[PDB]
């Protein structure tokens, strides 16, 4: 809809610069804690094949093996054009997939650390007004923009 | 980011990490809340001549769907077998 | 004119599944209004089954019938399991509804509707 | 450090007036820092900052105890804070209206309201359209 | 005797909204700006409102999100299990009045048709800061209650 | 322009009041009938017509992208105003 | 000239993102050692 | 009919009934059903309240946006009474109370109370006004409370004379006074149940030939007391409070033929046996019908 | 060109192959076979055909469509045959995707596909409850969504956006009772489509 | 790309099955997170002192709305209706007529605060800068029936409101 206000993006950096001593903390309350794994480990343990064949997707198919993430089988927008890693379970039960989200929640910081240094410049919208409509500025001095606001809108 | 050097040793100690380097509370390295004005780009469709909508129309390239077969040899997949993931070599381990 | 079927072939075999139907829900009355704690009789809850029951008497087609047993068995189930509530079993009863006028004067004062 | 800690404690009591000040802030706002004074508003409010606070203890405002004849010694509430300071106190700006004040227009409010909910004088909605259809009145005199 | 009664219930008026124990029918989105709330920038707790209660033992109903009709008897049924004095906090769009599914056949067009509502916080959602000026509200009209001297009039 | 009817309810700037026999003012009662004192019909009432030395002017509302879609209004009539449709400012050519 | 959010001449320094969960402590033969002295000199 | 008052709609909680209604002591047992009965259909009811706003929580839910409007009331104070009125088409009174308090005698509550309600009515321009009375109210009773009744039964006929005035028996329900009064704890009844008094009086109000006229609302059936209670102990499963209230209790329910009843309006009476238990369950610690006197 | 979408002849080319490659091996039911402008593949079956097809592209070794991503219905009541049932089947092994569609009416039971994938379970429920189309065979076929004794189907084209009843707590009765449904504002319809056509290449003949 | 999160062996030394046995019997792991818990405790708390302090907000919040006039008080709203149509939520009602003269004015302009999801597409379809979503959060009140806003409280709105909200529309108004 708009464009990032300025000085946005380097709030997100400092935000991401301290967010992975946070995660580690959140480990060291549950990842080793024989509390935490009594209650996860070999709970709700599923197969690779039932996972398939019972419709599961993202992390409860990664817990069980399976290699599929739409971020790299079936990239859209940009994926294609960042780094990370999937995590892939080997148990396929609830302590696994508690590990594999603590690891995807490290690989969106390395993805968004990327996303930072290389967001271009340019529009924000498709520079199309049938369909995405025009800048205030136009739509209050060029006809075609008033009318394709207009219709956009109504 | 006002604690005693003892309060900072101890959570530290109690922690085992450099706490006051990554403080989750934030001071003054945020951005100021006033910021300059923008001056935002424009798009390619942004000219003044060369540029006729029915050169650039997305909908009305969109056709109908191609019937391959209606009612009215080598054996083919959908697409080429998946390729095998190679391992991390950031981290293949936790 | 040729259709596949759901569970009857024909009107003879349909009626069938409708009577089982009509017993099951008239001996499992009883213990709805004493596991709901309805404040009705079993005289009148088993008035409404009739009822109803009665409202369908016309259907001539097979499929149709099926349907119908096919949601008056899950309309049963619900109840049998306590899926239901207090308030979904009295739905059936319409107790706060004033009831709306049925000749032509009495629809006339009020309004326009037939 | 531990004597600077209480020295620092200490220093509160004299940057409010006394005991006196330092408990009515303590009663009234369950907060005892003292802060720098950027203003005051017409209302009574006043407002302060201190940078070394973390974002979002930064700034503050202590109401006035007086609100358009309504006692808020006690009785304080976020929609007395009016708009011109609204912008500062949230942090949708850094310059408070002591330094970049708002536009003057003739029809602004020159004196804010805050929540009338509960009170007579709340919000009572209607239509604000005129009558639709107008009936024939039948004429005054007799001739049946 | 004025003198004593208006004191009782100012002490009563007091204890019960500088203890307000809610339980919050978190149905939708707009209870996780109600954990937000309980969240530590807010700490509701720090107001004497404790983070979750049993409905036996809480103060104040908060409905936090849709209620649809298969929902409703249930919700009815938890408002006639807490004990009195009990209020209701009807959080959002939704739950004052259907929101943006105000003309689906499956929602209730506001929870106030199935309870009493004592106060309405606009929003979607409404943000944790609105969510905790509604109960600092709530609590201002416990203050004016006067539920001892109106029992000695009668 | 707040006139008050009869009955002491005021007039909104729609002309909207209840009259006599409406049972709906009962609204009102222990409480009040939220009004807007700024006619706006009273408020462009006020403004000065523009002189100006061309047959045709333009009007944005003021303040550029932050006014109204930009219109241009003829001045030819010399027995009226050419008045802005959008934000009803008013023109007229000199001499 | 134009002015958008954009990152810094040079991109932003490096985030850290992998698990960093320090190793401490004594090896189990040094803790049962402190606790079997422990008993031993209670006991006496 | 002023164009606002034109009933609109199917007759639900979003429709127009045209009903404009003030109902006086709204907060009550009886109350609560004719607000609920009234709001059903889309009519705008007026509350004056005595109570705290807490108190009259359960009635918000009974109207749609806009048509329960609640107003602060004294029963001594007549600018108060006008300004709950003045915009009605109807005004209910239902205030009572079933013993006195240092404040409120029976001599308030049904006489003067009753009397100003009628008089500042009257004055506003009014032109229904419903008052609740009793079935056995005598100015020779040996209660106080019916010697009240009769009273002010006389002074709201006097003042209002095109009053409808309803001389209910003892009322029953889930609420009520009557079977939950035996629950805790010569003579013959016939009580009324809740929703039929409250049927007869929304009936009234829509009736042109109630005006004026006096009614009697009792059940189908009369009953020996003795057999009653010992119906309810049986209901209950229970094995078989002030002197003025044991008086009423005693009192037998008087027999009125002069009078119309709920037939004449519309409703039929509905027995006793059929609403027992859903009053009485509550009193189980988890039945042979009384006998009727014909 | 920055703003219009670019073509994937490679894509297009192989699910056309594929296509043709199912259609040659199941023409006891395969009736239509499309790849539209964006590349995604439609099976068109007649619906005998649903688990001899489903099970073909689940288990055939040049197919491996292992997960069913989802399964719904689109009411057209124009159709002698109003219900379109459509699933969309994943194939993890070669990276694609593959739409089989089908059709009843209100009549007609369609067999469930239980068997073939335990995902269609929830799936057929909620098509049953939504639009009303029996599920032959299914283990447990009953409401999903709707509230307990909800009359109609909501998802059918004739069924009104709000509903016929609507619900409210009664104080005389104690409980939540249903009632028919009045509206203090009425949904406001809007005539939005503009009378000029808007996309030649998909004009009718006339 | 892929990484393991759970594929290891423990040793089976004696140095490392007695540091397992260790940590088994002693607890050690256990205290290790009440360690963690003691740090946080020795923590400034990151509670904000409500309704003294406000939590930050931009110029972009979208809060209640007021209906906004032009500098010479005249009403910006010339009842054009793509407000209501763009709507999602259907809150809005219009009507409208000639004013005493000749403008194109409403004279019904309510909003249903309750069906209203707070969305802001009514201020972006506006061509006029009338409706705003401005920065009040502030106004929950004690009925339903107080959030049925019509003209006259919504131009009440723009008048309170005007000075915070022509500023926030000035810090804004270059990125839309
Ligand atoms: C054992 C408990 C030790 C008691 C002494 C603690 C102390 O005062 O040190 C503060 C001092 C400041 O620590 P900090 O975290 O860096 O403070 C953050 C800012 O720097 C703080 O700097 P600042 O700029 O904010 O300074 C201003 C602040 C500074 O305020 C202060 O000066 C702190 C005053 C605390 C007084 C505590 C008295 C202790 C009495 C012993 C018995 C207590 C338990 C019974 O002023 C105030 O706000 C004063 C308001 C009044 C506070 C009310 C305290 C009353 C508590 C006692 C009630 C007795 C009745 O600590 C030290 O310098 C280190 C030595 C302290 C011993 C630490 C050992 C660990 C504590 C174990 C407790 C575990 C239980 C939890
Ligand atoms: C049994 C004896 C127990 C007495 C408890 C003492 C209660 C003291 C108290 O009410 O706190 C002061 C409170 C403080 O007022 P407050 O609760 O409104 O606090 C306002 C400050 N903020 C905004 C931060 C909440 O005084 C009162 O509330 C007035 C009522 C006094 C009740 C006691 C009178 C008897
Ligand atoms: C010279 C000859 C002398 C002879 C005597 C020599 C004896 C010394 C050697 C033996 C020492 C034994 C220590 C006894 C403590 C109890 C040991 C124990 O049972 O711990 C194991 C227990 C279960 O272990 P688990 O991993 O869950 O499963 C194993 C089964 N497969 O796991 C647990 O119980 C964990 C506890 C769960 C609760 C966690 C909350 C507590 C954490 C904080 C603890 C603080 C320390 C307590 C201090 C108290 C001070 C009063
Ligand atoms: N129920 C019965 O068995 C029968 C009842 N009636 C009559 O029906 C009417 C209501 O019956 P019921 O509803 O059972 O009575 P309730 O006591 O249940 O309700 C009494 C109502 O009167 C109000 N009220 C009482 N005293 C005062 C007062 N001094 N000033 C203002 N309001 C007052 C109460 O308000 P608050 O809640 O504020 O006290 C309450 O709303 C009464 O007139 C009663 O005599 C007649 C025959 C049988
Ligand atoms: S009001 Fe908005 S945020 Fe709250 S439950 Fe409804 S849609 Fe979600
Ligand atoms: S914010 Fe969205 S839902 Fe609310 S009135 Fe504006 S357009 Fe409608
Ligand atoms: S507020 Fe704006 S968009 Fe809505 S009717 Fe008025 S001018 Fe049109
Ligand atoms: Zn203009």
């Amino acid at each position: 809809h708009q464009d990032l206000p300025l000085g946005l993006m380097d709030d997100i950096y400092e935000f991401s610069k301290n967010f992975s001593l946070r995660i580690d903390e959140l480990e060291e309350m549950l990842t080793n804690n024989r509390i935490w794994r009594n209650r996860t480990v070999d709970i709700g343990i599923v197969t690779a094949e039932d996972a398939l064949n019972y419709g599961f997707s993202g992390v409860m198919l990664r817990g069980s093996g399976i290699q599929w993430d739409l971020r790299k089988t079936q990239p859209y927008d940009v994926y294609d054009q960042v780094e990370f890693d999937v995590p892939i379970g080997s148990r396929g039960d609830c302590y696994d997939r508690y590990l594999c989200r603590v690891e995807e929640m490290r690989q969106s910081i390395r993805i968004i650390s990327q996303c930072l240094n290389k967001m271009p410049p340019g529009e924000i919208k498709v520079d199309d007004a049938k369909v995405s409509p025009p800048k205030r500025a136009e739509m209050k001095t060029s006809m075609e923009s008033l009318i394709h606001h207009f219709k956009l809108y109504t | 980011a006002s604690a005693t050097r003892f309060i900072q040793w101890l959570r530290n100690w109690a922690s085992g990490r450099d706490l006051q380097a990554k403080l989750q509370l934030r001071y003054q390295e945020i951005s100021k809340r006033t910021q300059p004005p923008p001056k935002l780009p424009v798009g390619p469709s942004h000219k003044l001549s060369n540029n006729y909508y029915c050169t650039r129309d997305g909908r009305r390239e969109a056709m109908p769907p191609s019937i391959v077969m209606s009612s009215q040899k080598k054996a083919v997949s959908p697409a080429p077998p998946i390729k095998r993931w190679e391992l991390s070599q950031d981290e293949p381990y936790l | 004119t040729s259709v596949k079927p759901i569970f009857s072939r024909d009107m003879n075999e349909a009626k069938r599944r409708v009577r089982e139907l009509y017993r099951a829900w008239y001996r499992e009355v009883p213990n709805t209004v004493h596991l709901f704690q309805l404040d009705i009789s079993v005289k009148q809850g088993r008035d409404k089954v009739r009822e109803m029951f009665k409202k369908n008497a016309h259907i001539t087609d097979p499929r149709v019938v099926d349907l119908l047993v096919i949601k008056g068995k899950m309309e049963l189930e619900e109840t049998i399991k306590v899926w239901k509530q207090r308030t979904h079993v009295m739905r059936f009863f319409h107790e706060t509804e004033a009831p709306r006028p049925k000749d032509f004067l009495s629809k006339f004062y009020v309004g326009h509707d037939p | 450090e531990l004597l600077q800690v209480l020295k620092r404690g200490l220093q509160q009591v004299s940057g409010h007036g006394g005991l006196r000040g330092y408990l009515r802030v303590l009663f009234r706002a369950n907060d005892v820092r003292v802060g720098t004074l950027v203003g005051e508003d017409k209302y009574g409010n006043k407002y302060y900052e201190d940078n070394k606070q973390f974002f979002g203890r930064h700034r503050w405002v202590i109401y006035t105890t007086e609100m358009n004849g309504k006692n808020t010694f006690w009785d304080v509430d976020g929609s007395m804070v009016p708009p011109e300071w609204h912008r500062w106190l949230h942090c949708m700006t850094d310059d408070p209206p002591t330094v970049k004040p708002p536009t003057a227009r003739k029809f602004i409010w020159t004196n804010h309201k805050f929540n009338l909910s509960g009170t007579p004088q709340q919000y009572v909605p209607y239509s604000t359209t005129r009558k639709k259809i107008q009936e024939w009145v039948p004429p005054s005199t007799p001739y049946k | 005797g004025e003198y004593v009664v208006a004191k009782l219930d100012d002490l009563i008026n007091w204890a019960r909204r500088s203890s307000l124990w809610p339980m919050t029918f978190g149905l939708a989105c707009c209870a996780v700006e109600m954990m937000h709330m309980a969240a530590p920038r807010y700490d509701m707790d720090r107001f004497g409102v404790v983070f979750r209660a049993s409905p036996r033992q809480s103060d104040v109903m908060i409905v936090a999100g849709t209620l649809t009709n298969k929902m409703a008897p249930a919700l009815r049924k938890v408002y006639d299990q807490m004990p009195e004095p009990r209020y209701v906090v009807s959080m959002g769009s939704c739950a004052n009045g259907g929101g943006y599914y105000h003309y689906s056949y499956s929602v209730v067009r506001g929870c106030d048709r199935i309870v009493p509502v004592d106060i309405y916080v606009p929003g979607c959602p409404p943000t944790a800061e609105a969510l905790l000026y509604g109960i600092l509200q709530l609590q201002k009209k416990i203050k004016r209650e006067k539920r001892l001297r109106i029992w000695y009039r009668r | 322009g707040v006139r008050t009817s009869p009955t002491g309810e005021k007039v909104t700037h729609t002309g909207q009041v209840y009259d006599d026999g409406d049972y709906r003012k009962v609204r009102f009662v222990g409480r009040q009938k939220e009004v807007n004192e700024n006619f706006a019909i009273d408020l462009i009432a006020e403004q000065p017509v523009s002189q100006v030395g061309s047959r045709v002017i333009s009007c944005d509302g003021g303040g550029g992208a932050l006014g109204h879609p930009r219109v241009y209004i003829n001045l030819d009539k010399e027995t009226k105003t050419g008045t802005c449709g959008y934000c009803g400012l008013q023109f007229r050519q000199q001499h | 000239k134009v002015k958008q959010d954009m990152p810094p001449v040079g991109g932003y320094g490096p985030i850290d993102y992998k698990r960093n969960l320090p190793r401490r402590g004594l090896s189990g033969y040094s803790m049962f050692a402190v606790g079997i002295g422990a008993l031993l000199f209670g006991y006496w | 009919l002023h164009h606002a008052v034109i009933p609109h709609g199917k007759g639900g909680r979003s429709s127009v009934s045209g009903i404009v209604a003030t109902v006086f002591g709204a907060t009550g047992f009886l109350g609560r059903y004719v607000v609920n009965h009234l709001g059903r259909m889309g009519s705008q009811v007026i509350v004056p309240h005595r109570c705290e706003p807490y108190d009259t929580m359960h009635l918000r839910p009974m109207g749609d946006l806009g048509q329960i409007i609640f107003m602060d009331w004294n029963g001594r104070d007549k600018d108060s009474i006008r300004r709950a009125v003045e915009h009605s088409s109807v005004v209910i009174n239902l205030v009572g109370r079933e013993w006195e308090t240092q404040n409120f005698d029976f001599e308030d509550v049904f006489v003067k109370i009753p009397q100003a309600i009628a008089q500042v009515s009257k004055e506003a321009g009014v032109e229904k006004f419903i008052h609740i009375s009793h079935l056995n109210a005598d100015i020779k009773s040996s209660s106080k409370y019916l010697r009240s009744k009769a009273v002010g039964e006389k002074e709201v006929r006097e003042t209002f004379p095109e009053a409808t005035i309803i001389k209910p028996a003892e009322i029953f329900g889930r609420e009520d006074r009557f079977l939950n009064y035996f629950a805790n704890i010569k003579t013959v009844k016939q009580p009324v149940y809740i929703v039929d008094v409250t049927k007869g009086i929304i009936n009234a109000i829509k009736d042109p030939d109630a005006r004026g006229k006096t009614f009697a609302f009792v059940g189908p059936s009369r009953y020996l007391l003795f057999d009653l209670v010992q119906y309810v102990f049986a209901v209950a499963h229970r094995p078989f409070t002030t002197r003025d209230k044991v008086e009423r209790i005693h009192t037998t329910d008087k027999i009125l033929p002069h009078l119309p009843g709920l037939e004449d309006l519309g409703v039929e009476a509905t027995p006793l046996e059929l609403k027992a238990i859903e009053v009485l369950r509550r009193h189980r610690t988890y039945v042979q019908p009384a006998k009727t006197i014909p | 060109r920055p703003t219009v979408r670019p073509r994937n002849d490679v894509a297009h080319k192989q699910l056309s192959a594929f296509g043709e490659y199912v259609a040659e091996i199941l023409p006891k039911y395969v009736q239509q076979v499309q790849v539209s402008c964006f590349n995604e593949l439609e099976i068109c079956i007649h619906p005998d055909g649903v688990i001899p097809v489903l099970t073909f592209l689940r288990d055939h070794s040049n197919a491996q469509f292992k997960s069913l991503a989802d399964l719904t219905a689109v009411d057209i009541p124009t159709r002698q045959n109003r219900f379109e049932i459509v699933y969309n089947l994943l194939s993890l092994r070669f990276n694609s995707r593959i739409r089989v569609k089908t059709y009843t009416d209100e009549l007609t039971p369609i067999e469930s596909s239980v068997p073939v994938y335990k995902a269609a379970n929830w799936y057929e429920r909620e098509i049953w409850d939504m639009f009303g189309v029996f599920f032959a065979n299914h283990p447990d076929l009953r409401r999903i969504l709707t509230d307990y004794g909800f009359e109609g189907h909501p998802f059918r084209k004739d069924f009104p956006l709000s509903g016929y009843v609507e619900l409210r707590y009664d104080d005389e009765v104690k409980r939540v009772v249903a009632e028919p449904v009045e509206l203090a504002q009425e949904f406001r319809k809007f005539d939005l489509n503009s009378p000029w056509e808007a996309f030649p290449a998909y004009r009718q003949p006339p | 790309t892929y990484k393991y999160v759970n594929l290891r062996e423990p040793s089976m030394d004696m140095k490392s099955v007695t540091d397992r046995a260790a940590q088994t019997l002693l607890w050690t792991e256990l205290i290790r997170g009440l360690g963690m818990t003691l740090s946080y405790l020795f923590r400034e708390p990151a509670t904000i002192n409500y309704p003294f302090e406000k939590g930050p907000l931009s110029p972009r919040f979208r809060g209640e709305h007021a209906l906004r006039r032009y500098p010479s008080g005249e009403e910006r709203c010339i009842a054009c209706k793509l407000c209501e149509a763009v709507c999602p939520a259907q809150a809005i009602t219009i009507e409208a007529e000639p004013r005493a003269d000749g403008s194109r004015r409403t004279t019904r302009y309510d909003i249903d605060m309750t069906k209203c999801i707070y969305c802001g597409f009514c201020q972006e379809a506006c061509p006029v800068d009338a409706i705003v979503e401005g920065p009040n959060f502030e106004f929950s009140t004690e009925t339903h029936e107080e959030l049925l806003y019509n003209k006259e409280k919504l131009l009440n709105n723009g008048d309170k409101w005007e000075a915070e909200i022509a500023a926030n529309i000035q810090a804004d108004y270059l990125y839309r």
